[PDB]
């Protein structure tokens, strides 16, 4: 499931929360690369560390695993093509 | 001007009935959907035609046990606030004087107001995001968005998103007051929704008409 992706790339057991719709257009900006598709930002919010760590993948059902990107409460991504 | 007077027609639609027989269907054969059948079209119930004041479009339902209850962005009690509503306090907390960030997620005040949180597509199943998609939804709720355009005169509609977007096409942005920006998502809530004002800017306009405006800060009801 996405959830162990979360686990696998950085090792902290989350829950998604929301999984929010976003066009080619508006995550090409922030990830600084334009998407094939439709892909769903998958969210989760890590209070140990204050962090979002968000499961971007393409839309359903495939859910192919695009990157993952983690903000910190600085508002700054780290971003990771997967 | 009440929702069973306006959308009566649409209900006879053969669209219309294809997506609730398939979603019932769906909940028949064991695949948990939510929110509960009894929570689908919680929005109208809240918020009447002549009541509608404010239009907030989200996407689809919360596919966690628990979260969603008909409302968009909403939660029930007791349930964490998503990273989304989160900065949508982020943002009245920084423009709405008065508000203090809240301890739930629960925004059925601000429907009993005239906010209308209404979901493009009202259900999902369980687990797998935006999985009711292109199923019926999407037709539906553009005729709400249509049939607000025309019965309905100055509502105030707040777009997030590009997807939210495309459904001001079906409304006169004469008649009725437009507010763009991004998503409230963590991902792009830099790039526009911070400091988008839309809240005010949602109040001044309501008060600029001789409308009473929105108290943003939810409440919960006893036990």
């Amino acid at each position: 499931n996405l959830s162990d992706i979360i686990e696998k790339e950085t090792g902290k057991q989350l829950v998604i929360q929301e999984s929010i719709l976003m066009l080619p257009e508006e995550v090409e900006e922030v990830i600084g690369n334009k998407p094939e598709s439709d892909i769903l930002v998958h969210t989760a919010y890590d209070e140990s560390t204050d962090e979002n760590v968000m499961l971007l993948t393409s839309d359903a059902p495939e859910y192919k695993p695009w990157a993952l990107v983690i903000q910190d409460s600085n508002g700054e991504n780290k971003i990771k093509m997967l | 001007l009440t929702w069973h007077d306006v959308l009566a027609e649409e209900k006879q639609q053969p669209y219309f009935l294809n997506t609730l027989q398939t979603v019932a269907s769906e909940r028949q054969s064991g695949v948990t959907i939510y929110p509960p059948q009894k929570d689908v079209f919680n929005a109208f119930r809240f918020t009447e035609l002549g009541d509608v004041k404010v239009v907030i479009l989200g996407q689809d339902p919360y596919h966690g046990p628990g979260q969603a209850h008909g409302l968009a962005f909403s939660v029930r009690p007791g349930i964490a606030i998503p990273p989304s509503l989160l900065n949508m306090y982020k943002e009245l907390e920084n423009t709405i004087p008065g508000f203090t960030r809240p301890n739930h997620g629960y925004l059925e005040s601000w429907a009993r107001q005239g906010v209308l949180l209404l979901n493009t597509v009202l259900t999902v199943r369980a687990g797998q995001a935006h999985s009711h998609a292109s199923l019926g939804w999407e037709t539906f709720t553009d005729k709400v968005i249509s049939l607000i355009n025309q019965h309905r005169e100055g509502v105030v509609f707040l777009l997030w998103g590009s997807h939210a977007q495309k459904k001001g096409a079906i409304i006169d942005k004469q008649r009725h007051h437009v507010l763009k920006a991004p998503d409230p998502s963590p991902l792009s809530a830099h790039r526009g929704f911070f400091g988008c004002n839309h809240f005010v800017l949602a109040n001044q306009w309501l008060e600029q008409r001789g409308e009473t405006p929105i108290d943003w800060m939810p409440v919960l009801p006893a036990e």
